Order: structure tokens, then sequence, then C-alpha cells
RNA sequence: ACGAACGAGACUCUGGCAUGCUAACUAGUUACGCGACCCCCGAGCGGUCGGCGUCCCCCAACUUCUUAGAGGGACAAGUGGCGUUCAGCCACCCGAGAUUGAGCAAUAACAGGUCUGUGAUGCCCUUAGAUGUCCGGGGCUGCACGCGCGCUACACUGACUGGCUCAGCGUGUGCCUACCCUACGCCGGCAGGCGCGGGUAACCCGUUGAACCCCAUUCGUGAUGGGGAUCGGGGAUUGCAAUUAUUCCCCAUGAACGAGGAAUUCCCAGUAAGUGCGGGUCAUAAGCUUGCGUUGAUUAAGUCCCUGCCCUUUGUACACACCGCCCG
């Protein structure tokens, strides 16, 4: 099928898992000192979190490729209490995302898109259109 | 309110502009020849190859 | 031509256009999967009228939409206006009065509001109150 | 001379004059003008913006 | 401040009585039992989670508001 | 603070570098030890508004016999780190309106004088 | 303007002229009767038309 | 002043009109502030047709 | 689990066995939710559990774990004390030895009659603090 | 600007 | 109009009249059902259409008062479709019905006005509208169920199916239930 | 009484019925030629159905949508009721049913404010030890109280991290003389260092790949991971220079607070409120302004009882009009 008729949740989900397993997805340089975009003032808690945030830049690659750090932590970023002041927008972790892309960029499961970015492989269509019918047919939520 | 005041007021200044362009492929002579009708109101007509 | 029907549909501002086509029957919002617009809440919403205008009806349609502008459920009902705005002139323009006999009345059947949407709109700030109508509160000494 | 000028101005909000009374009590640059609205309100009819919301 | 002295750990005599009484009704959610009986709330879910681990009732609700274990007679 | 025990070794090790090896010392280690708003001062310079009170600041020091104290010298200005020359000196800064006199001391150097020296004079109060 | 720049900034310097000048010849040319005048610009010119009750002025 | 707007209006009237309002302020004696003010014809106030349809000035 | 201990005896200072493991590790000197977690993926103590039944050995192998962080080198710009006014390393600080470093810089400023050690003096907000009407609680 | 009752020597 | 009213977890019709004297104010066959209610106040065009407006999008759509909780709807509508399934489980049968008969067996009945007779306020008693009585007692449970929220473990849901067990299932177990007799002797005693 | 105006209606904008009108290779589209690239993606692992913000070079093409010119709606228009069928009012079919709000702008005047928007401006004043002028430091920001305008909440519909579900406001490169809107990868964590590049703007950011609605997740009614300051320790960042934190970021400091009695405002409909985002100030820049925008509520369709315009009768020593005269 298409990686969309999946729920988007379970297919980065999944798609997290198998990275894992394959272990080439980036391993953590640092698990909870990482900041993660400051607006997200405490701290991320479970070392399953580079999977997630690869396989999601990844997933909005496919959404639309040749993207950039504005342009993904735009909306990776959301809300925050900001103490005795309002909330305006900062966007945070920019090496984070770009860790992502350079370690998949090594990965050629994105490729380089024209003039700047990272764009899409066919051969990460490919293992993430497969992950994609296997979720699909397996139970979901 | 130039200088006496008793609240607050917020007044507006609003414009009309407009670009407004014709797209047509022939030489850089002909259309001297055939336009001479933009000239009569008051609008800033500018011919160019490229974007002016 | 004289195949497909594509004009528009919106709420107060979100704004879609739906195309239903010819074919073998098949539903899609935003160029993406039905019900996976994912209010996750409003699950229940967008399949109301899509089963209970006629499964039947819902078997020869290819419905693609494009859309933009504003929040999720007024887009939703972007859609909901959409289809139906495009489904009338396919039933009533190329097709006859009797395959136009029990849409026309199922519109009502459902609602009234479908075809046309609010004549509202959110409009600007009036200085001296913090929104539309309100006012900036009046101190003393 | 040793000291008479050691000052180029270049910074704040009354830097560039209002041109018309050049009276700094708070000045913008929105086009360029660099004037008091109190005296845009008084010669936009000639600038071009003419009230009509 | 005036406490209502919830069981904030994990606790002996409440261990067997959560483990084969609990799981007996149409209604059951962790604050439901930190007002029933007197345990915390994740305390609750744990206990829950171990009643469920066997798997002696049928779930209605899912949510992070609260979630609803049902009777299916097993308990 | 700070009792170096006293009758010996004077000891300002800020830091992590000693005060007798910090008298003698130079910029590029002394910026990377000042903090980050010394070193953002230092990162575009002490331009001749100290120069001309650094000369003065030699002059005194080798006039006045190291017995006394060397001279006071006055600052129409605020805003100084305190190099690690000028331990052990009596300067007298301007507040904008008086000359106040500020003694320095071994445990100052390292920040800046407009917090030896402010200005919201010490107001006097009533009901 | 000589630095090549949006219809935006472009009309506003018209208009900035239009204003510099107005109260320019009001407070210079009013030795005579005063009216009006009226500017426009056309390809590679400008004219501006001056209407008062003294040709001569 | 007064014999003076006489004849503004009498000049106007002369080249055609449907409606003038010419007001002066300032003291004509003293020290205690006074203002005249003429009027005649049809003046219309408020709309948008004042200022192009009344020649302010 | 069936409660392994109870009240805790920590870098001679006693904390909550009302919260879990992190979230009542913040209530030691030096600690926030961030440092607690930090501090504990280091140690590779459980996060899943709760102090409340979280074993001696499993505290004081984290007390051993944040008294010196040098011999792990959680990184130093996470380690509180820094670059400071006398002879300055790099670690982090915890139990009174944050009382004594921060009572000797204040002496340290009290007798140098800087503008913070000065309105210490004076009892308010280094700064900016309006006190006007405003914020004098 | 000068509100002081010396401004010692403006003379040249 | 549908060929099945379903909720997809019980049925939608099979809704009647218990105290004759507030019909067509409750109301949940207008001309329509869906789903899962929702909307924008439309009805709002006089007294009338909001009288007979229906009841399950009347306390849908009026569980949002505390200010910032219209801020976030779909959740709060997650929220009272919980609620309505805690009271299917809890006390079995439908909750819409069980509901109608406890807004009927928990609304009020008299309202007393300010006319001082030689100058002292007094009060007044006069017969409650069927509409403003349904009303209160919709939006006073309403009321109970954020004090009880508030200051208490239970969560919203939570304490709307107690509090919608225990008006027509129990009696002085609401804070609308005891509004109720203050209001009816008050109007006694103040005629 | 007649023949007359101005103020209201008129004079404009905005939002809304437009499946018919008008065309943009500088806009989009592109329905068409899954054609060229792509995966077999899937049941199937084939014909084809599904998804490419993937391109076609352009001398193919159109404005459904799209920014909108004119054409053109809506006027109690009809009728069910009332009047006197006067001018009209509630309702329903034609649905947009009147009126979506924003604007525009009087006569007498207050002695209310404007000479510290001005070389608008009369007197007199400062006129070489300046109130003209360039500059440096301080002050306009000091705190025992009172007040208003105010941001953040008082926590369980709290909310923590992570995913993905979703724009239009407008400015955008030297100026009337100094600094214009953006994006890529290489590092430190963010702040922050780096240089190549798009753009005088339906070209480009940006199909603003916008949050709070979403959900997984949690400990557990515990001043509690909250509401989250104070202050400590640093890091960069503009600037001739941040010292009484001007701004940014972290470790970390962890406080005053349990929907508040004294008076009062606001709105009865995409309207309050929640609310991220724009735009004005600039070397630094919003809890303010004023707009964009969303998730969108309680009851209300009456009445002058409380504070308030206008009307008529009608007493008045009041003529600066009840804050007035006024009397022993
Ligand atoms: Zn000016």
């Amino acid at each position: 099928v298409t990686v969309k008729d999946v729920n988007q949740q379970e297919f980065v989900r999944a798609l997290a898992a198998f990275l894992k397993k394959s272990g080439k997805l980036k391993v953590p340089e640092w698990v909870d000192t990482v900041k993660l975009a400051k607006h997200k003032e405490l701290a991320p808690y479970d070392e399953n979190w580079f999977y997630t945030r690869a396989a999601s830049t990844a997933r909005h690659l496919y959404l639309r490729g040749g993207a950039g750090v504005g342009s993904m932590t735009k909306i990776y970023g959301g809300r925050q209490r900001n103490g005795v002041m309002p909330s305006h927008f900062s966007r945070g972790s920019k090496s984070v995302a770009r860790r992502v892309l350079q370690a998949l960029e090594g990965l050629k499961m994105v490729e380089k898109d024209q003039d700047w970015g990272r764009k899409l492989t066919p051969q990460g269509q490919r293992d993430l259109d497969r992950i994609a019918g296997q979720v699909a047919a397996a139970k979901k939520k | 309110t130039p200088c006496g005041e008793g609240s607050k007021t917020w007044d507006r200044f609003q414009m009309r502009i407009h670009k407004r362009l014709i797209d047509l492929h022939s030489p850089s002579e002909i259309v001297k020849q055939i336009t001479s009708i933009s000239i009569e109101p008051g609008v800033e007509v500018e011919v160019t190859i490229a974007d002016a | 031509p004289l195949q497909s029907v594509q004009v528009f549909g919106r709420k107060k501002t979100a704004t879609a256009v739906a195309h239903c086509k010819r074919g073998n029957g098949l539903i899609k919002v935003n160029g993406r999967p039905l019900e996976m617009i994912e209010p996750r809440t409003l699950q229940y919403k967008l399949l109301e009228p899509v089963l209970l205008l006629g499964k039947e009806r819902f078997a020869g349609v290819d419905i693609r939409v494009r859309v933009k502008g504003g929040g999720h459920v007024a887009q939703i009902y972007a859609i909901r206006q959409s289809i139906s705005k495009a489904l009338v002139a396919y039933y009533q323009k190329y097709v006859d009065e009797a395959s136009k006999k029990e849409i026309k009345d199922i519109l009502i059947q459902y609602d009234r509001t479908l075809l046309v949407a609010d004549p509202r709109r959110c409009e600007s700030k009036k200085f001296g109150g913090p929104g539309a109508r309100a006012r900036y509160q009046k101190s003393y000494r | 001379q040793q000291l008479y000028w050691s000052h180029p101005r270049k910074f704040g909000q009354g830097s560039r004059s209002c041109r018309v009374c050049s009276n700094r009590h708070g000045l913008i640059r929105k086009y360029g003008l660099n004037m008091c609205r109190q005296c845009f309100r008084q010669y936009a009819k000639d600038i071009g913006f003419i009230k009509l919301d | 401040r005036d406490k209502l002295n919830n069981l904030v750990l994990f606790d002996k005599a409440t261990y067997d009585k959560l483990c084969k009484e609990v799981p007996n009704y149409k209604l059951i959610t962790p604050a439901v039992v930190s007002e029933r009986l007197k345990i915390r709330g994740s305390l609750a879910r744990a206990a829950l989670q171990e009643l469920l681990s066997k798997g002696l009732i049928k779930l209605v609700s899912k949510h992070r508001a609260q979630v609803i274990y049902t009777r299916n007679t097993k308990g | 603070v700070e009792q170096k025990k006293k009758r010996t070794f004077r000891k300002f090790t800020y830091r992590g570098v000693d005060l007798d090896q910090l008298l003698d010392m130079s910029y590029e280690q002394l910026m990377q030890l000042y903090s980050a708003r010394q070193r953002r001062r230092l990162s575009r310079g002490l331009r001749r508004k100290q120069h001309s009170l650094l000369k003065r600041l030699r002059k005194a020091k080798k006039e006045a016999p190291p017995m006394e104290k060397p001279e006071v010298v006055k600052t129409h200005l605020r805003d100084m780190i305190i190099l690690p020359e000028m331990v052990g000196s009596m300067v007298g800064v301007y507040n904008g309106k008086t000359f106040n006199q500020v003694e320095i001391k071994p445990e100052m150097i390292g920040h800046y004088l407009g917090e030896f020296s402010i200005t919201y004079k010490p107001v006097k109060h009533g009901r | 303007m000589a630095v090549q720049i949006s219809k935006k900034r472009k009309f506003v310097a018209d208009g900035i002229f239009k204003a510099e000048l107005n109260e320019f010849l009001t407070r210079e040319l009013a030795e005579d009767g005063y009216s009006g005048v009226e500017v426009r610009v056309t390809p590679t010119r400008t004219e501006i038309i001056i209407l008062a009750t003294r040709t001569q002025n | 002043v007064r014999r003076a707007c006489y004849g503004v209006l009498r000049f106007i009237m002369e080249s055609g009109a449907k409606g003038c309002e010419v007001v002066v302020s300032g003291k004509l004696r003293g020290q205690r502030a006074k203002s005249m003010k003429f009027v005649d014809g049809l003046m219309i106030h408020s709309g948008d047709p004042v200022n192009y349809y009344v020649d302010t000035a | 689990p069936e409660k392994f201990q109870h009240i805790l005896r920590v870098l001679n200072t006693n904390i909550d066995g009302r919260r879990k493991i992190a979230f009542a590790i913040t209530a030691i000197k030096g600690v926030g939710r961030r440092y607690a977690h930090v501090v504990l993926r280091k140690a590779d103590i459980d996060l899943t559990k709760r102090a409340g039944e979280l074993t001696e050995d499993e505290v004081e192998r984290v007390i051993t774990i944040m008294q010196n962080p040098r011999q792990y080198k959680i990184p130093d710009w996470f380690l509180n004390r820094q670059k400071d006014v006398k002879d300055g390393k790099y670690s982090q600080v915890l139990a009174n030895g944050l009382d004594n470093k921060l009572r000797e810089d204040l002496e340290r400023l009290k007798k140098i009659r800087a503008h913070r050690g000065l309105r210490h003096f004076w009892g308010l907000r280094v700064r900016g603090q309006h006190t006007k009407t405003t914020g004098r609680r | 600007k000068s509100y002081t009752t010396p401004k010692k020597n403006k003379h040249k | 109009t549908p060929d099945i009213k379903l909720f997809g977890k019980w049925s939608t019709d099979d809704v009647q009249i218990n105290d004759i004297s507030l019909q067509d104010y409750i109301a949940v066959k207008e001309k329509y059902a869906k789903y899962l209610p929702h909307s924008a106040g439309r009805y709002a065009a006089k007294r009338f259409r909001k009288a007979q407006c229906p009841i399950v999008e009347r306390l849908t759509n009026s569980m949002m008062m505390h200010g910032r909780n219209n801020g976030k709807k779909l959740m709060t509508v997650r929220i009272v479709k919980h609620a309505f399934e805690i009271i299917h489980l809890l006390t079995g049968e439908n909750p819409l019905q069980v509901l109608v008969n406890a807004i009927i067996n928990s609304g009020p009945r008299e309202d007393s006005t300010r006319i001082g007779r030689a100058g002292t306020v007094r009060r007044q008693a006069v017969d409650v509208s069927p509409l403003r009585r349904v009303n209160q007692a919709i939006w006073l449970l309403c009321t109970g169920a954020r004090e009880a929220a508030f200051r208490n473990i239970k969560t919203i849901a939570e304490c709307l199916a107690d509090e919608l067990i225990n008006a027509a299932k129990g009696s002085s177990n609401s804070y609308a239930i005891k509004k109720k007799d203050e209001l009816e002797r008050v109007a006694k005693s103040n005629r």
C-alpha cells in the first residue's frame, strides 16, 4: 500500500523499530542531557528518542523532499511556558536534526536534493513502503 | 491626537496600489508601435524584455 | 469536460476544492486518507454523510480535494461542503433528474448547512477593546 | 580639533531627523520617510495615503 | 496539608486484597482504587497492570483522563 | 575573605591560576579567564580611553615609591576590567557627579568599576 | 530613485516628491493667485503641470 | 475681515456656487478670544463627497 | 514492588520517599529534575521503579555517582560550580558544600562592597527590581 | 547645555 | 434523516418525556442526529430554538464554561462520551434516558423576585418557565461537576457520571439537588 | 403655514448567494500524455488500481480553486396576521432576507488640551560664564506606603517529553547617508562562530511543512514533577561603551499563590474568552499597540426598578443655569 494509509504515528514508531534493530541509525551521544529545542526546557528521558526523531525527519522528507533545519524544527516544535514571560517561538536544536540528516545521508536512504537539502532515494522509499504494508497488515491503533 | 488627548485613539492610513501586467511575444519595436493608448491616463508604463 | 466535477467548498475561510471522478469508487481528502486527517476525537465526524448519502452513490466517485487555510474542523467542513458542491452538479448537469432526486433531497435530509457554509467570519479588531466587541476597562482614581 | 568632534551619529531613534519638524520625541522608518505622524496626517494627501477604511 | 493518607507505596495486605478482590466491578480506574481502598494513583496503575497481566477484565475506555476496566466474571 | 594566612603569601587565584604568576601574565590567558562579559568587552578592545590611563598608571607606580602607594588616577568613566598590574592601587572614579575614591583590593580584580562605584546615591527616607 | 527599489517604495517616493514640492510651490511662488499642480509619470518622461492665476510667475 | 469675506462670497457666487462656509478666528480687540463665521447655501458635512465636491481650503 | 526500603540517608541529608527516584532526588541541594535524570542515566539505575522501594545499594551507588562527576564527566556546564572567583576548577556541588561556597562568595562580596553586595545590605533583588510600590513581598 | 556659571575661557 | 440512529456504542432514539410540563424543551429529534454532537451554537437565533435545541448537543456545547476550556474542545467531548459510557457501565441502562429523568428530578420549580411591598426588599414567587428549569438543572449539574473534579480526585467524566447516577438514582446527592429544595422552599415562604 | 437645506438616509471599504462573464511562460493549474524518473508499495509479489510540493526545454493549454474587474443581491419583495392596510412590523417559499461590521464627517461653545509635532505664533525673556551648540558620567529605572493600567496562575479539563494531524496578516539592499527579507551545510547543546548563495518581490522564503484542540506517557490530591520568581556559577551577542540581569541560554537557586472581602468594566453571536503569529519603536526590542488567526461557551430577545440621552406638561428670587442664588 502507500505509507499514507498506515497510521502516521505507528509508521514512524515501527520505522524506529526497524532502524533500531538494524542498529545503523545514530545511537545517542548523550541520552538525557539533550535540551532538544530549548523551548522544551526539560529533558528527554528514554534513549529511544533519536530513533523516532530521525525517523520522523525521514517521514517529513517523504511528505516533501529537500527540507532543512528551519523548515523541520518548525513542525517538530510546539508550545513552551515562559515563567514570567509570554510565549514566542524560537526553534531550538539545529544539530540534532542536522545529525539526523547526516547519519542518513551517509546511509543513502536520504540523498542530496538539487542545489541544497536532503532528498529521497528509491532505496529509502522502498524500505519505508515495505514497512508500511507490514504495519498496515498487522494490527494498528 | 496632535497633542490634545483624554483617551486612546488610533486612526489608519490605507492606500490603493496595483501592478498590472501584459505579457507579449513580439520584438522590442512592434510593441512600441502598437502601444500608444496607455499614456492617456496616469499609470506608470514600463516596457521591458525581462522584469523591469 | 463531461466526465467529472471539480469545484470548491469551504467553512468561514478554510477552503477545499473537491473533485468527484468517474472510476472504481475511492475517497481521498487532501490527497490523503479519509479518516486520517486525524483529529483523533472527531474520528466519527466525516463518515456520517459518507455512510448516509448512499453507499451506492459512493461506488463510482474518486474524490480528490485540494485544500488550504485556517483551522482543522474548519477544513473538515471545507471538504464536507466541497464534495457535496461537486456531486450536485455531477448529478444535475451531466446526468438526468432521477439521479438528482435522491441526493438533492438527502442534502437537507442531513442538513441544508452544507451547500453554503456560514456567511460568518471573524472581523477586524476594534481598538479600545481586546477583540471585536469588548472594551478596554474604564479605570478611576 | 582635539576637543570638537569625535561622534559619528548612528544610534537610537532620533539619529535621523524628521524632515519637516525634526522634533525628536519618537520617529519611525516604515517607508523611509522618517517623519512624524502629526506631520504625516498633514501631508499624506500629497504622499498618496488617504483614509478609506 | 490535611491529606487522605492514600497509601504511598506498594502494600502487603492491600496487595493481597488488590490481587484477589479488585477486578470484579464494571468500573475500574486507578483513582477509583485510590478512593475505594487506599493507594497512590501510579500504585493503582501498577496493580491494575498486574491484574491485566493475567487478564481478568475487558477494557472499555483508553484515555489519559482515565481508563475503564469492566467485569468478565474473572478475578 | 580572604584570609591568605596573613603576614605572608598573597593568594587571589581566581579561576585556578595564581596571582604571583598572574601579575606578570598575558592577555590570551587573561581573556580566557575573565568571564564572558569581561571577555565580550575585551573582544572589541580597551580603546584609547584606557590607554591614556594605563600610561599614567605605570607612570604613577614608578614615580611613587612602592613603600608608598601610586597616585590617585581619576576616570571620567565607570566601566573597566581591573587588570593584573593595577592590584594594590588607590583610584578615584567619577560617579557622574562626585569623585569617589575606591581602594584596589586584591579581591576585586576581574569585574567592572561601576559596581564598586554606583550612582543611585543612597537615598534618605520618610513616610 | 537612484537605488532601483520596489514598486512600493517607488510609488511612495513619487508621493514623497508630490508632498515635498506642493508646499514648496505654495510658499515660494504665491506672489500671485494660487490654484494647484498636477504630476504624472510616463515612459522616459515625467511631466508636472503648474496651475495658477499668473502664467508669468 | 467681514467686508472682505462678503467679497469672497460675492466673487464665488459670481462664478456660480451652491453653498459655502468661511470661518475666521482671532482677537479683533484685546485679551479675550473671539471668532466669526459666515454660512450660506447647501454645505454637506458628513459622508465622503465633501473633499471632492467642496474644495475645502 | 513491595517496599524494599523507607526513609533514607543520602549525602548526609534526608529526602522524600513521597516522590519517585528522580523526582525525589530533585529534593537534594544542587539537583533538579534535569540533574536527577542525567545522573541516573550516567549511573545506569532504574526509572520505572520508585525510590521508596529503591535499595540503599542503588542509593549509595547514586551518591558516589553525584559526588565526583569528573570521574564520570557529566559535562561541566551541567555542573553548577565553575569558573568562580578564587581557585577555579570544574565540578558539581551538592549537600552543604553549596552553603559553604555560597557563604564564602557572599563574604567576598560583602567585604568588597559591590552593588549586589550592598543591595544585600539593603535587602532587595540585585537587578533590575523596581521597588517603589512594586515587588516587595 | 551650559548649566554651569563657569565656562572657564572661551576667549582666544 | 437516517436509516439507523446509533452512537457506535448504543442507540440514539428511545427518548421520551417524563414530566410533561417540560415537553418540547428537552429535544432529541429536532431534525437530525449525528455520530457525535458538535456545533458553533448555531441555534442561537432566538430563545425558542435554544429552548428546543437538542439535549445532547445542549450539554456537550454547554460543558465548556470555565474560560480556556472551550480552547480544548475535542478532548472535552471525549470526556462527555466517556462519562456517558461510565454511566452505561456502572448503572447499566442507557445513560441518555437516565440523564433525561435526572434533569427532570433535579429541575427547580419557582423563582422569587425583589419587589418591596412598603420598601424593604422582599421576594415573590413566579413559576419557573420549564426551559429555565431544565437549564438550571443541567447548568448547575455542570457547576457541581466542576466543583467536584476541582476539589476532589475524580476526573471530569467520572464526576459527571457519578452526578448523573446519583441525581435521579439518589436523593440529596447533587449540588443541583440541593439548589432545588432551596429554591422551592424559598418560593413557598416568600410567595 | 409654504417653498428651502446641513446634521440622519446619501457619500466608501470590508465579509457573504455568483458552479455564467472577463485571462496572466513572472502566478497557479496541468483535469490530459503514472509519459521520464520511483517503489512493487500492497492483496497480489503479474494486467492495472494507489501514492511523487518529481520533471515536462517550451514557440500545448484554462482560470474549477486563484488574487478580482465589471455584470450583478436585497427593496416588507410576495403572502400568513395587525393598523387606518398610511408609512410598516413578526414569519415562511425564491435564500443572501432587510441592516456583516469598519469608515466617512455638523451649528454655539467649553476657556478641557495643544507654543516641550514646529522657523504655527503676538508680548517679554536667554543673547557669549546660553534656555544656541558638540561631547563625557550620572539622572528620567533609587524605596517604609497608596492606585490604576498590567503579563503568569492558584494546579488532575494540571500537565511532562516525542511524534503528526493546520495561514493570512505585512515589512523585505544604502534612504530625506547607514545598514534591507530569507535559506545550506560545518562545529558548540541552545545560545552562539563559519562562508558560499534566492530576491527591488503572485520571482524568493512559504504549498509561511504556525501552537494551543490532538494522542502515548505518566505520579496521585502530596506548595505536590505545580504556579516557578529570587539569587548563585558560567557561555556567547549587538554597541564607543551594559556596571543597578538591556536581551539570549544552560546547570542550578525553588520562593510569595489554593479562583481573592472594599468599589467597577466588558460583551446577548465566528461575538466573549483561550489565543501562536504579524506589523511601530532599533546598534539592542514587547507582558504595549493594533491586526492575522484559530478551538470556539452559560442564559438572555425584556425592561428604565440602578446609573444615563431625548421628548411634552410644568414652578423657579436661578441668567457662569442646583457644584446656582439663598437664609439666622
Ligand atoms: Zn515631524
